[PDB]
């Protein structure tokens, strides 16, 4: 029971700040093209925490069995997590390609980034997000388990050498391609940075592009610390077919790993406003 | 920080070094002679202080 409290009252501090922070930014936004991509962002991460939070407290940490959600809840819950899971990564490398293409090529990312096509390529990043979260669906299923107490589970229902497939598949799609991209345009960007004496011809408009590229710089750090423990977690499933001492850090690796990933829905608010002065104020002002 | 005699203190990168008459820049060109790597060239430099910072020019 002890771990219980201590896991629970962990969630219900991420859930509070969360929440007023995520709230908060969409309004504090509202009132050009970077604030589309922190409006996604912070829509991602409310999903997560009023949704999928409530399910893992009830039938995860407290009442182990039975399942109490049906059949489609079972599917709905793994469905969505993976949904949340592409929506961020996404989010984040598209991120990424708005900062390079302002550094690199001023002229041609007025065309080629405009508010219009933004609207479109925001959607087809939640459209691609679900469509990659379908095959969990018919993954995970209710069942009736006989005779660990007999009754209904919430259980793979596939054999278990197709489940690692579509594990390590995912890891690939939503973790390692997007590394990938994000590290060789930072790594650009950079080299650039070091050797221009202005950037777009003003030293106003170089002050402000060099604030706003740390800034995304920064999410990206807190990305790669939360998510990458996750995927080594799920490549453990795989591989990794004990003694007392083996046990036990295999028990709390996975307890921290499933932590970890509502902290990544809680983080940028607060780098926003420690990184930029201008948002704080107009943050502070609307909350 | 930075502070003019050469040019010392803590500088990231130094820009266009010139007397205030003629002015070089890093890499030499000029208009109206520099040491680009001994930071020697009223004198007037543009320095940064960060990667992340604003460009700034400092007087002797
Ligand atoms: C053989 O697996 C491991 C070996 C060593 C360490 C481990 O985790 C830290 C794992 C591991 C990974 C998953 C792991 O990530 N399951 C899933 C999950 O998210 O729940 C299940 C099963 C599939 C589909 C779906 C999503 C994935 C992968 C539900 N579960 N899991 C564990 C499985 C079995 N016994 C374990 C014992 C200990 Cl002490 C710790 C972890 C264990
Ligand atoms: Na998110």
């Amino acid at each position: 029971i002890y771990s219980k409290v201590l896991v629970t009252a962990v969630y219900l501090a991420l859930f509070v700040v969360g929440t007023v922070g995520n709230t908060v930014t969409l309004f504090t936004l509202a009132r050009s093209t970077v604030h589309y991509h922190l409006g996604s962002l912070a829509l991602s991460d409310l999903l997560t925490l009023l949704l999928a939070m409530p399910v893992e407290l009830y039938n995860f940490i407290w009442v182990h069995h039975p399942w109490a959600f049906g059949d489609a809840g079972c599917r709905g819950y793994y469905f969505l997590r993976d949904a949340c899971t592409y929506a961020t990564a996404l989010n984040v490398a598209s991120l990424s390609v708005e900062r390079y293409l302002a550094i690199c090529h001023p002229f041609k990312a007025k065309t080629l980034m405009s508010r219009s096509r933004t609207k479109k390529f925001i959607s087809a990043i939640w459209l691609a997000s679900a469509l990659l979260a379908v095959p969990m669906l018919f993954t995970m299923g209710e069942q009736n388990r006989s005779a660990h107490a007999g009754g209904l589970v919430c259980t793979p229902t596939i054999h278990t050498a197709t489940v690692k497939v579509v594990i390590q598949v995912n890891t690939f799609m939503s973790f390692i391609f997007p590394m990938v991209v994000i590290s060789v345009l930072y790594t650009l960007m950079i080299l650039r940075l070091k050797s221009v004496r202005l950037l777009s011809g003003s030293r106003e408009k170089d002050r402000n592009l060099r604030r706003i590229t740390r800034l995304v710089l920064a999410v990206v750090i807190a990305f790669v610390v939360c998510w990458l423990p996750y995927h080594v977690r799920r490549l453990m499933f795989c591989y990794i077919s004990w003694t007392p001492f083996l046990y036990d850090f295999y028990h709390y690796f996975y307890m921290v790993t499933n932590a970890l990933f509502y902290v990544s829905s809680t983080i940028n608010p607060i780098l926003y406003n420690l990184v930029s002065a201008n948002f704080r104020h107009i943050f502070l002002a609307t909350l | 920080q930075v502070q003019l005699q050469a040019a010392s203190g803590t500088i990231f990168r130094l820009y266009d070094m010139g007397w205030y008459v003629a002015s070089i820049t890093s890499g030499g060109s000029t208009k109206y002679s520099r040491d680009n790597a001994k930071n020697t060239v009223y004198c007037n430099a543009e320095y940064r202080t960060g990667i992340w910072e604003e460009l700034l020019d400092g007087w002797g």
